[PDB]
C-alpha cells in the first residue's frame, strides 16, 4: 500500500507466551498475520487519537524459545503444555495441545499521518510503547521490562530525509540498533519460479509440494545436499474463502452481530529470515494486509520487498 | 597409495595424511575396522 | 555475504551482551579489533579509550577477516594460476568493502 | 602340528634412554659434569622455493609471483655454545637379557619351542657375535647421527655402573672404529663380554655411554626432531620442533637404539653398502629400500617360522639375524 | 630407463654458525677477544603515513585526520657503542666434503648414477673453481650484509683451526677484494686449496671467521631480523625484532650461508648485474625476479636431469652451477 512517512521501532519486546503454532502445517515463530494484526489493534487504540495511521510491521525477532521437548529416541519434537483446570466432577479435561514459546522480538511499524506534525516524535513513541506495555502478540503477554539495567526506549525515525546520505546514514544508526537479530521477508516470487523449474522438472507439480522441497533438506547422488539461499522456511501467508460471505445478523455465534463472516482456510506461502542490513532500504520489509474481499484472499505479504 | 594402513600385530589403524608425506595414527582395531573405514571412505585416497 | 553477516552478527551480540570484553585485563586479548568492546572503552573511559577509538575509527578487521578467509578455498597452485583466484579475489574485496562500511560507522 | 601363536610380545632388551646433549670445551671433558646443557631455540628461516615444479607452474610470471611472496618460518634449531666445541652426548643403556622368552603366547606348545630353540642357539654359540657388534655401535658413535658427521674428534666413555659407581671404564677412538667394520679389539671384547653376560642373564648390566664431538665452536648440533601441529597460520609456521627434555636439548631413545642395532651385515644384498639395522624385512628409511623381502626367504618372519615350527635352521649369520631381532622386541604373529 | 629418484635430499656443506657480533675500537682489533657484545636494546619510534594512497584516502580531510594519529612502535635496534667504531662479527665455518652422496635416496641405480656423475666431475676438475669463488665471499666480507656498505675498512681474518690451535692464519682487506671480481690472488689460492681439501673430504677444515668493520661511533649495525608474533595493541606493537643468543647481537646461520653461497656468475642474463646465491631457479629474493627459469634449460633441475639420465653433459659452467647446488644441499626430487 501507501509508503510509511516514518518508522517507528519499538524496541526489544519479551514476549512469554506465544503461540508456536502458527499453522496447521507449521509451528515454530508465530504467523506474521500475529503482529499485522497487532499493529492494527494499536491503530485501532492509539492512532486514532494521535491522528496517525500505524501500518506495516518490521519482524526481527532477537531471541526465541519454543517450550518444546525431544523425546528419547525420536527425531521429532512434541510440546510442553499447561495444566488445565479439572471439570465440575474432578475429571481431567481432554487436554488441548497448545504450543507455547518465548520470543524477544523488535517491531518496525510504518506510521504516517498528519498526527507527526503536531506531536513531538519521542512523545508518540512513548504514547505507543505504554499502551503496547498492556497489550499481548501472539497469544503471549508483552513482557514490560522493569528493574534491569536500562529500560531500551524508542526512536521514531522519520524517513524524509534530507538527503540520501542523511537517509541511509539514520537507516544505518537503526539497523545498528536492531542488529542482533533476523528480519522476516515474505518471499512467494522465489517460490513461484520454484514451481516453475520443478515444473520443468516433472509436470503437474503443486507449489505445495515446491514449498516442501524448499523445506527439506534433499539429499543428491554424485552425496551433496542441495545447497538453500538463505534461510528459507514455511508461513502461513493469509487465509482463502471456503464460504460466501454471510451477513453480519446470519451466522450463528460468531464473535460479533455487526461483522460478516466466512469460513475460511490457510494458505502457505513462504519466507526467508535474513539479517536486516542485507535489504539496504528499511522502509520495505513491512508486512501489510491485503484483503480483495470479493474473491476472498484475505493475506498478508511484504511488498515493495524486491 | 593407501588410505589407511593396519598395524596388525599393535592393533592400530594409520590414516594416511597428505601435508606430510606420512601416516599419522587414526584409531585403535584391526581388520574389522580397517575394512568398514576402507567402506565408509574409500582407499586409494 | 553470509559469512561477513554472521561475523557481524557475532560481533553485535558480543558487543550487547556482556561486559567480558572488558572483564579482566593482562597482555593478550588481541586490542586491535575494538568492535567487540564498543560499550566497553566509551562508557567506562571516558577519555581514554573512547577518544582512542573514535578519531582512530579502528576498523582494520576486515583484512584479517579476509586472511582467515583465504584458507577457505584450497591451495592449489592449478586453482591460483587460473582466473577462479582473480575472482574470488575481487569478490572477496568487494564483500569486505561492505564490512569495512559497515564496521566504520560505530561512533555514531 | 605346531602352528604359530596368534600373539607373540617381546619386551625391549637393550633398553637406551634419551640422550641428553650438552657442551663445552674439549681438553677438559674429565671434568665435563657441570657442562651446560644445548638449549634448544627458535630462529626465524625465510626460503625461496627451491622444489621442483610440475610443469604446470612453470609459467616464469607465475614463478616471480611466487618467489615474490616467499616462505616465513620458524625452527627449533640447536647449536653450541661461541666458546664451547664439543658436545656430549650422554645417556644409560641397560641390557636386560633372557631374550627369548616372550612376554606373550597364546600356543603353550609353540612357546615350549621357541624357548628349545632359543636355548639351543644360546648354548651353540652365546650373545657373542651379537654383543660384540652392539658393542662396536657403543664404541664407535653412531648414536651420535647427524652429530657424528664431520666432528674433527669424537670420543666414547663408557663405564659399567654397578652399586652406585663405576666397576669398569671404557675409552674409545669413535673415528678409529670405523662405521662399517666389525674389528677385535683387546677392550671392545672386554665390553662385548660385559654385554655378553647381560643378553646371557648373568648379569645386571647398566651402562653410562658418553659422547664427545669436537664440532666447531657455536655450530649446529642435531638432536632428535619431533613433529608439529600446523594449526596456525603459514608466517609463524614452526616447520621443525626439536626434542628437549627439560630445557635441554636430546636425542629420542628409540633413535640411540635404532643406531646400536645397525648390526646387519647379512642381507642377500651389496654387503660393501654397511650394516643396516634389524628390522623384520629389513629396511632403511633413508634409502626408502627393503632389504630381505619375503619373496626371498631371509625375512625375520619366513627364518623364524622355518626355525622354530618345521626345524629348518639357517645359517648362523641369519639365525644372528633373527636372535638380534628378538632382542629388538616387538609383536610377531598374525591377526 | 633410469628415471629420477623420488626423494633426494643433500645435507649441507659448508655449514656456518651464527655471525656473533661484537664491537670495540679499530687498532685494537689484535687484542679483541674481550670485547663486549653488541647488545639488541629497545626504543619508541613515532612514524607518520608515508605510504602509496589508493585513490579512495586521497581526501584532503581525511588525510589530516590520519596524519593526526600518528603510529607507535617500539624496535629493536642495535648500535654501536659511543666510544667504539669497529663491528668485529665472528662466527665459524665448517667445510664437510661429500658432495655428492645424497642422504636419502630411493632408486640405488640413480644414487649410483648421481654418484658416477658428480665423481666424474671431481676427477675432471675438482672443487677448485667453487673452493676459489666461496673462498672470495669469505674474503670480500659479503657476509657483512648491510654492516659493509658504508665502512671505511673492512679486515677479515681467516683462521684455520687444527686439533686446538690456528694451523695457518689468513688476513684480508675486504674491500680492495671486490664484491663482483672473483681474481686471483696469494693467499686467496691457499684459502680455495683449503676449501678444496675440506669440500673434496681429504681433511677436516674448520674456519673460524672474524671481520672487522669501521662503522663509526655509536653507528647503527644490522643483525638477522625475526619476525613478530603480532598481538598485542597498536602502540606497543614491538613491529621489529633482531636475532641474538644470549644477549648478543647475531646473523642468522642461514644468512651467512646465503652470503657464502653468492657465486653464480653463470645465469642467463647480464653479468653486470654481478653474482647470485646458488640456488634452483636462481632466485635473488630482494629484485624479486627469477633467472635460471625453467623455459629456458639452465636452472638446477633440468641441468641434473640432463647430466645424470640422459648423459648430456652441459658447459663447465653449469656444472659449476650444479655442484655448487649439491654443496648447498636441498630437497630435490619429486612427489
Amino acid at each position: 500500500v501507501t509508503d510509511p512517512e516514518a518508522l517507528l521501532l519499538l524496541p526489544r519486546l519479551s514476549i512469554q507466551n506465544a503461540n508456536a503454532i502458527s499453522s496447521p502445517l507449521t509451528w515454530g515463530f508465530p504467523s506474521p498475520g500475529a503482529f499485522t494484526g497487532f499493529v492494527h489493534a494499536l491503530q485501532r487504540r492509539v492512532g486514532i487519537s494521535l491522528d496517525i495511521e500505524l501500518d506495516g510491521v518490521g519482524i526481527v525477532c532477537h531471541r526465541f524459545e519454543a517450550q518444546i521437548s525431544q523425546p528419547a529416541g525420536k527425531r521429532t519434537k512434541v510440546f510442553n503444555l499447561t495444566r488445565n483446570p479439572l471439570n465440575r466432577d474432578g475429571s481431567t479435561a481432554a487436554i488441548v495441545e497448545e504450543g507455547r514459546a518465548h520470543l524477544e522480538v523488535s517491531l518496525l511499524l510504518g506510521v504516517h499521518g498528519d498526527g507527526l506534525d503536531d506531536h513531538p516524535a519521542q512523545e508518540i513513541a512513548r504514547q505507543v510503547q505504554e499502551q503496547a506495555g498492556a497489550m499481548r502478540l501472539a497469544g503471549g503477554s508483552i513482557l514490560p521490562w522493569c528493574n534491569e539495567r536500562f529500560p531500551a526506549p524508542n526512536a521514531e525515525l522519520l524517513m524524509l530525509g534530507g538527503s540520501d546520505e542523511q537517509r541511509r546514514k539514520n537507516q544505518r544508526r537503526l539497523t545498528r540498533r536492531l542488529l542482533p537479530g533476523f528480519a522476516l521477508v515474505s518471499r512467494e516470487a522465489l517460490l513461484q519460479q520454484h514451481l516453475e523449474t520443478l515444473r520443468t522438472t516433472l509436470p503437474e507439480a503443486t507449489t505445495l509440494d515446491a514449498l516442501l522441497d524448499l523445506c527439506r533438506i534433499n539429499f543428491e547422488p554424485p552425496w551433496q545436499v542441495r545447497d538453500k539461499p538463505g534461510w528459507l522456511v514455511p508461513i502461513p501467508a493469509g487465509y482463502n474463502a471456503l464460504s460466501p460471505l454471510y451477513l453480519p445478523g446470519e451466522v450463528r455465534n460468531a464473535r460479533d452481530r455487526e461483522t460478516p463472516l466466512r469460513f475460511v482456510e490457510n494458505l502457505f506461502g513462504l519466507g526467508e529470515w535474513l539479517s536486516p542490513h542485507r535489504v539496504a532500504a528499511l522502509s520495505d520489509l513491512l508486512w501489510y494486509h491485503h484483503a480483495e474481499p470479493d474473491k476472498g484472499l484475505y493475506r498478508w505479504s511484504t511488498p515493495r520487498f524486491v | 597409495i593407501e588410505k589407511f594402513r593396519c598395524s596388525h600385530g599393535y592393533n592400530e589403524i594409520y590414516k594416511y595424511s597428505p601435508d606430510h608425506e606420512a601416516y599419522l595414527f587414526y584409531c585403535k582395531g584391526g581388520q574389522g575396522q580397517l575394512n568398514k573405514l576402507i567402506a565408509e571412505n574409500g582407499r586409494f585416497m | 555475504a553470509q559469512i561477513c553477516d554472521e561475523a557481524l552478527q557475532y560481533a553485535a551480540r558480543l558487543r550487547e551482551l556482556e561486559p567480558g570484553w572488558s572483564a579482566t585485563p593482562g597482555c593478550q586479548l588481541h586490542d586491535a579489533e575494538q568492535l567487540w568492546l564498543d560499550p566497553l572503552r566509551a562508557q567506562t573511559d571516558e577519555t581514554f579509550l573512547q577518544r582512542r577509538l573514535r578519531g582512530d575509527w579502528p576498523a582494520e578487521v576486515g583484512n584479517r577477516f579476509a586472511n582467515w578467509l583465504n584458507r577457505a578455498v584450497s591451495s592449489d597452485s592449478q586453482i591460483l594460476g587460473s582466473p577462479e583466484a582473480a575472482q574470488w579475489s575481487q569478490e572477496l574485496s568487494k564483500e569486505l568493502t561492505m564490512f569495512k562500511e559497515i564496521l566504520e560507522d560505530e561512533r555514531d | 602340528i605346531l602352528s604359530t601363536a596368534s600373539v607373540l610380545a617381546f619386551e625391549r632388551k637393550l633398553d637406551p634412554s634419551d640422550a641428553l646433549m650438552s657442551a663445552g670445551a674439549w681438553a677438559q671433558r674429565d671434568a665435563s659434569q657441570e657442562w651446560p646443557a644445548v638449549t634448544v631455540r627458535e630462529k626465524s628461516v625465510r626460503g625461496t622455493i627451491s622444489n621442483r615444479l610440475k610443469t604446470k607452474d612453470r609459467d616464469p610470471a607465475k614463478l616471480d609471483a611466487s618467489i615474490q611472496s616467499p616462505n616465513l618460518q620458524t625452527v627449533d634449531v640447536a647449536n653450541l655454545p661461541s666458546d664451547a666445541d664439543t658436545l656430549k652426548v650422554r645417556f644409560t643403556l641397560r641390557v636386560l637379557g633372557g631374550a627369548g622368552t616372550p612376554s606373550a603366547c597364546n600356543d603353550a606348545a609353540y612357546r615350549d619351542k621357541l624357548l628349545q630353540t632359543v636355548a639351543t642357539y644360546v648354548n651353540d654359540q652365546g650373545f657373542a657375535e651379537l654383543a660384540r657388534r652392539y658393542a662396536h655401535n657403543l664404541a664407535n658413535a653412531r648414536f651420535l647421527w647427524r652429530n657424528r658427521v664431520g666432528a674433527e674428534a669424537v670420543e666414547v666413555r663408557i663405564n659399567h655402573i654397578r652399586q652406585g659407581e663405576v666397576a669398569r671404564a671404557w675409552r674409545f677412538d669413535a673415528l678409529a672404529i670405523g662405521l662399517r667394520d666389525f674389528k677385535a679389539d683387546a677392550e671392545l671384547d672386554a665390553l662385548a663380554e660385559l654385554i655378553a653376560s647381560g643378553l646371557s642373564g648373568s648379569g645386571h648390566v647398566l651402562l653410562e655411554v658418553v659422547a664427545f664431538a669436537r664440532i666447531g665452536d657455536g655450530q649446529e648440533v642435531f638432536p632428535s626432531q619431533e613433529l608439529i601441529l600446523d594449526k596456525g597460520d603459514k608466517k609463524g609456521q614452526k616447520s621443525k620442533t626439536l626434542y628437549s627434555v627439560r630445557d635441554a636439548a636430546a636425542i629420542h631413545s628409540q633413535k640411540i637404539g635404532n643406531a646400536l642395532r645397525t648390526i646387519d651385515t647379512w642381507y642377500p644384498d651389496e654387503d660393501g653398502l654397511g650394516p643396516i639395522a634389524v628390522e623384520p624385512y629389513g629396511s632403511v628409511t633413508s634409502q626408502g629400500k627393503a632389504y630381505r623381502q619375503p619373496k626371498q626367504k631371509l625375512d625375520f618372519y619366513t627364518l623364524l617360522d622355518n626355525w622354530v615350527l618345521r626345524d629348518e635352521a639357517p645359517a648362523v649369520e641369519q639365525q644372528h639375524y633373527v636372535i638380534a631381532n628378538l632382542i629388538r622386541g616387538g609383536v610377531f604373529g598374525e591377526a
